[PDB]
């Protein structure tokens, strides 16, 4: 109802799935008004990286 | 709309593995659009 930090999951979504290139365009603009949401998409590569 | 319980989300953790799999810069295209390179740069936390 009042979650503005579950909004990057949303579109996390179509990032996440072969969707189609004006989706994954759709969510950057997104993500980029949410600073504090970003930080976890980063907690992927963060506990994934080489 | 209901409190708790992601599931959606939690599916997302999933797939997320193919991260490492896939080159960071598949990623990077969309990543700086955000501001995830100077998101910590010197924060560590």
């Amino acid at each position: 109802g009042s979650t503005p930090p579950q909004a990057l999951q949303q579109l996390l979504q179509t990032l996440k799935s072969p969707s189609s290139p004006q989706q994954q365009q759709q969510v950057l603009q997104i993500l980029k008004s949410n600073p504090q949401l970003m930080a976890a998409f980063i907690k992927q590569r963060s506990q994934h990286q080489q | 709309g209901s409190e708790s319980q992601n599931d959606e989300k939690a599916l997302l953790d999933q797939l997320d593995s193919l991260l490492s799999s896939t080159d960071e810069m598949e990623l990077a295209e969309i990543d700086r659009a955000l501001g995830i390179d100077k998101l910590v740069s010197q924060q560590g936390g």
